[PDB]
RNA sequence: GCGACUGUUUACCAAAAUCACAGCACUCUGCCAACACGAACAGUGGACGUAUAGGGUGUGACGCCUGCCCGGUGCCGGAAGGUCAAGUGGAGCGGUGCAAGCUGCGAAAUGAAGCCCCGGUGAACGGCUAAGGUAGCGAAAUUCCUUGUCGGGUAAGUUCCGACCUGCACGAAAGGCGUAACGAUCUGGGCGCUGUCUCAACGAGGGACUCGGUGAAAUUGAAUUGGCUGUAAAGAUGCGGCCUACCCGUAGCAGGACGAAAAGACCCCGUGGAGCUUUACUAUAGUCUGGCAUUGGGAUUCGGGUUUCUAGAAACUUGGAUUUCUAACCUGAAAAAUCACUUUCGGGGACCGUGCUUGGCGGGUAGUUUGACUGGGGCGGUCGCCUCCCAAAAUGUAACGGAGGCGCCCAAAGGUCACCUCAAGACGGUUGGAAAUCGUCUGUAGAGCGCAAAGGUAGAAGGUGGCUUGACUGCGAGACUGACACGUCGAGCAGGGAGGAAACUCGGGCUUAGUGAACCGGUGGUACCGUGUGGAAGGGCCAUCGAUCAACGGAUAAAAGUUACCCCGGGGAUAACAGGCUGAUCUCCCCCGAGAGUCCAUAUCGGCGGGGAGGUUUGGCACCUC
RNA sequence: GUAGGGGAGCGUUCAGUCCGCGGAGAAGCCAUACCGGAAGGAGUGGUGGAGCCGACUGAAGUGCGGAUGCCGGCAUGAGU
RNA sequence: AACCGAACCUGGAGAUAGCUAGUUCUCCCCGAAAUGUAUUGAGGUACAGCCUCGGAUGUUGACCAUGUCCUGUAGAGCACUCACAAGGCUAAAACCUUAUGAAACUCCGAAGGGGCACGCGUUUAGUCCGGGAGUGAGGCUGCGAGAGCUAACUUCCGUAGCCGAGAGGGAAACAACCCAGACCAUCAGCUAAGGUCCCUAAAUGAUCGCUCAGUGGUUAA
RNA sequence: UGUUAUGGCGUGCCUAUUGAAGCAUGAGCCGGCGACUUAGACCUGACGUGCGAGCUUAAGUUGAAAAACGGAGGCGGAGCGAAAGCGAGUCCGAAUAGGGCGGCAUUAGUACGUCGGGCUAGACUCGAAACCAGGUGAGCUAAGCAUGACCAGGUUGAAA
RNA sequence: GAAACGAUGACUGAAUCCGCGCGGACCACCGCGCAAGGCUAAAUACUCCCAGUGACCGAUAGCGCAUAGUACCGUGAGGG
RNA sequence: UCAGGGAACUGAAACAUCUCAGUACCUGAAGGAGAAGAAAGAGAAUUCGAUUCCGUUAGUAGCGGCGAGCGAACCCGGAU
């Protein structure tokens, strides 16, 4: 469905799905250093399988 | 009171003789109960964990001080 | 609506502008005849899709003599079709 | 995290020429004038930061 | 007792102490009236009425009367100022193009009702901190304690009448206190008379019964359908053991078949419904208000402008207030009733209405919201985070289980470097004589660590000065932990740093609490997108800002109540009745013997304690039956 | 062995193809002591008065005891 | 217009229904769940856990032994903390002798438990990827606790086992208890728990005693 | 085979459940009706067929006891990124740390069919209280209006 | 929303050929285009009716009707 | 078929914007068909050339409590 799109439901060439770390976005900051650039690359596929479902058909 | 309190962890991660890798986090501890032998180095909350490869050593004192090396095992 | 979909934090920038047809190297090389390609051959040459540019790029590396004219290609495709002999046209 | 009127505050960041943002929290408490400290910017690096703003 | 009264009402459980009522009061309305029906500047009702009229409101014959409190709310009246919408106005900022120019945004001043503000009004909502009960009444249709206390009546009077007053919570037009008469009203009492009764009897008739004619119904898993005691989902004909009992009917009885009837109407559950309510949310009829339109003229005041003879004036004048006119428009009269007409006109008149927009008011209407946990629900309490106990020598682990803490602080309590070592007692010392400051003696710490507790800590994390911004940017080998998303620890590589002579150490603090996913926006930086192209608007990326979203994985940007008029979907998942298990409390028995019994514990009596029984008490529990 | 997953199959209607049967009697209906691992299928007998098995493949309005289920018929209560 | 806190008829409309009922032909092979986390969530959804099918891997599974480490319970103990029993001593305390209590005390401290390696030895499942799920209400007993009254066919966890979804024998009857897991046939044999006087199968058995109460076959001070 | 006498054994079915012979639900009896579908060039899997580094057509056109034609388009064929872009490499960053990935030691597709699921529609069948639109009703009852009709007999005895 | 353009209810109401609208705020350039006048077969939708067909029904099916909007219910709309 | 007027249940697992959907309903006009039509256009090639219709682009570009969900057009292939 058409929120997952520019947001990262975003599947990769092994079929598998990239969201990756939500740790802190834009409000609520000014703790640490290694957490701001913890903004990250990482997934589990647990519930990937029911993932890209909402993004299908543009994968 | 009502006041659940809290899960926490601790516990001791890798047991001796175990062969661990480096990174390996060895023990989850309070202060220091085990304290850093050869091969071991300690974060902020106090854990124990693997600067190398190799079998895990366990050092007791009498305890009050106790230790955790790495033997090498090549 | 709640379950680890929204609560993630994305946004980016959707634009998905122009695409190139892929023609390898290692299709082009080794069999057929280096037939002289340009963009007439294509259709036939099971290279055959269109609605947008065509472009090549580098894959199998072999020495042969061609020359190709597509839409645009990459740096050691360039170099790798010279080095071999040949050339790759394109338009201004 | 939370904030409001109250004392310490959330401090912004800039320099001489580099721009960055340092945000420590500063507080008014005991002390505060200035909140000058020893930061690296965007390119030379190795300068001096007036977080005050 | 209640209402005064005839009356009126719940077609089908309520006729009344309800409604009405004559009488009284507040207030509204000057007449195309207020007001009401209405797609409507049509029409109509008000009313062919017009202020001893017309609407609304509350009390309720008559009699005596009706008190204190304008703080809050409403309502009227006020006016110095405070705040406020379009709008007239337009300093400035910006894009674009060579440029004239075209264009994004935009304040000061000026701008209406209203609102804060002053005052007043209670037969306005009201109340007995704005004041606190005038008369009258008071164990009342009001009184909890309560069968109040005396009295009356009765052989005996929890009711009734009378007094008193301590009025749990009477009281003056949501009227107070009385009142003759009235009442299928209501309460107590007498007389009379009686089958109401002691206590039933006899008689009649019409059904019940029998015979001939016609001949249904609700119910129905199938039945070949006993008693006790026990067991079973906890109340057995159908299981067990024991007793009983030949087959089939008729008239009768209602104990059982948890007998029939109605998917319980009580209760809880459903992110079910509907009626109502209001200072819940939101809109809106309606209504008020500024500007614009129909919509015009002249005198007169005031800001200004362009034209021109010596700071004056003439003036095409443009706008604002008053005044006034009249051909628009409204509206009445005259032979022609609604109209159209000519008129003398009459009056109103640029208002009013009406159209577009602006801000206010707006339960009159309208759509909805109104968490969960919960030994039923409610009320109380509890919702996230940290620590110990529970926790059964790994991790882990519930309860509306046992105790306590967090939502910060620290520009130094941090990085590094260097030195220092605590609590307490004994002895002896001048502001002392429990405790000061100083002194020697012991002193694995019996101290300390910003805060809770546990762990840790004597080779320091404790106490101190030196220099300082590692409270850095770019990253992350490998692991702890979680369903996920979060969370935690970390060697080492680089750019660059800080302390040390040095090995080296540092990417916040002895650690474990000091927290907020997403979305939409604010600020700085980078220049990726940028719609014919070159820009710019807007977007994107790296930082950052706004969350008692505290019901703390967070429902919308925006939300309180009531139903006894209630409706649907279900629950014996879950209260109230009864049973059931339990036996705390309840009933009862026993053991001991302290003393009372003049003397003698045990004739009787049994403190302080102890051991059982019973299942009649108030309960616990939620097991069959919603 | 309950929800649940997997495998083999039985039956009914229509359809194409194949084999066919029927007035010396079709389908249906009725009785039955046989066959088959079950869904089931034969044999003979009795009714019936026009049509119909079997094999192979295909397609389903395809299999009932319950739903206070729907229509219909007929019981109980009762010669009350 | 015989049922008005919003009439009746048609229509949207097969409204919606986290709720209740119902869901039909056969044999075969497996086989659960009522736990954990989040939930305007609590009788409901998502993810995990547990089931099945297929592919791959192919002993990595399983028990049990050896070796190695981790632990702070049972117990016990008083050395710290809180509590407390008689005495000595001396301006209450400290202190000595004697003596105890502890979930939130600990100088100590098992049995057991968990990780790892290994197979000295027996076994025979595990893991990964992919398709379809259902269950997310549990019940009882023994053991270890909290609540509660050291009550309850209570309630809430931990732990085994059974019922759940388990027939058969036993305990009269009797989900769980004892014994034992039903592929089919038989008028064949051995046993388990339980039993062996008659109602029912099987010693009115053997030896040495005890009890005279029907104790047996209603509890105590 | 039918019936029977005696013995032994023996707690209807269904649902709902921790637990049912249940004094819990349902149902008088027999017949017949009666509930997990259908649709899309959707998605994802199992099996099967045809071609296979390629595989297919859609609308339509022409024949139509018949099917052929139709390459518009779709899927493979290259990944990485926010994108510009670049490319067996791409990203973040000032080059070396990593995410994704190609190489793999090697993993081919596409079209059609049946079936296992998913999504959108009633979506297994039956069942609401309610909500909205357009109409029908005052021949019942609540009132108004216009116009008619009706109240044996007796008692009481006001103003003037 | 940065909201262009078409469309109007109210108030305003410019040019016309070196002119005028457009190209998604806006400007230049560049490019398409001539509004404020009308008409206009065919390809398209539907089935009261007629025809032909069917892995459509065959009497609880098939429309409700093997003809009936009849009987029948309702004041009626309506149902049947 | 065009037009004047214009619902709610429902969905968002509550509910206001949204969704239902310009659907249902009412109304007006008309024919066998209607509507629509002869670029102040689409659009980025200095391409195209009235309208409608089908396939397709394409669940794309986009709109959205950026939630539920909603969803084009140009090119291109045909009918005409
Ligand atoms: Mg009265
Ligand atoms: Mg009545
Ligand atoms: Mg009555
Ligand atoms: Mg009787
Ligand atoms: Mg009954
Ligand atoms: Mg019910
Ligand atoms: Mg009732
Ligand atoms: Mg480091
Ligand atoms: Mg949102
Ligand atoms: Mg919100
Ligand atoms: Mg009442
Ligand atoms: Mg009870
Ligand atoms: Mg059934
Ligand atoms: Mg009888
Ligand atoms: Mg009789
Ligand atoms: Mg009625
Ligand atoms: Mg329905
Ligand atoms: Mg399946
Ligand atoms: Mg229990
Ligand atoms: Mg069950
Ligand atoms: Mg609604
Ligand atoms: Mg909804």
């Amino acid at each position: 469905t058409h929120k997952m799109a520019k947001r990262r439901i975003k599947i990769t060439g092994t079929g598998k799905v990239m969201a990756f770390k939500s740790g802190k976005r834009h409000q609520n900051t000014g703790k640490s250093g290694d957490e701001i650039r913890g903004k990250g690359k990482g997934f589990v596929l647990a519930k990937a399988e029911w993932a890209r479902m909402k993004l299908m058909l543009p994968r | 009171n009502g006041r659940d309190s809290n899960p926490k962890y601790l516990g001791v991660k890798k047991f001796g003789g175990e062969v661990v890798k480096a990174g390996n986090i060895l023990v989850r501890q309070r202060g220091t109960k085990f304290k850093a032998g050869q091969g071991v180095g300690m974060g902020r909350d106090h854990t124990l964990f693997a600067l190398s490869d190799g079998k895990v050593v366990f050092i007791n004192k009498g305890k009050g001080a106790r230790f955790i090396s790495i033997e090498a095992a090549q | 609506r709640s379950r680890l979909i929204a609560r993630l934090p994305k946004r980016g920038f959707n634009n998905v502008g122009t695409t190139y047809e892929v023609v390898k190297l290692s299709q082009l090389q080794d069999l057929e005849d280096t037939t002289f390609d340009r963009d007439t051959l294509e259709a036939y040459r099971l290279v055959r899709r269109k609605n947008r540019p065509v472009k090549l790029l580098a894959s199998g590396e072999i020495s042969r003599a061609v020359t190709v004219h597509v839409d645009a290609a990459s740096a050691a495709a360039i170099k790798a079709v010279e080095a071999a002999g040949g050339r790759v046209v394109l338009p201004e | 995290a939370k904030d409001g009127p109250r004392i310490i505050v959330k401090m912004e960041s800039s320099a001489g020429t580099g721009f960055y943002y340092t945000t420590t929290k500063n507080r008014r408490n005991t002390q505060a004038k200035l909140e000058l400290k020893k930061y690296d910017p965007v390119a030379k690096k190795h300068v001096v930061f007036r977080e005050k703003k």
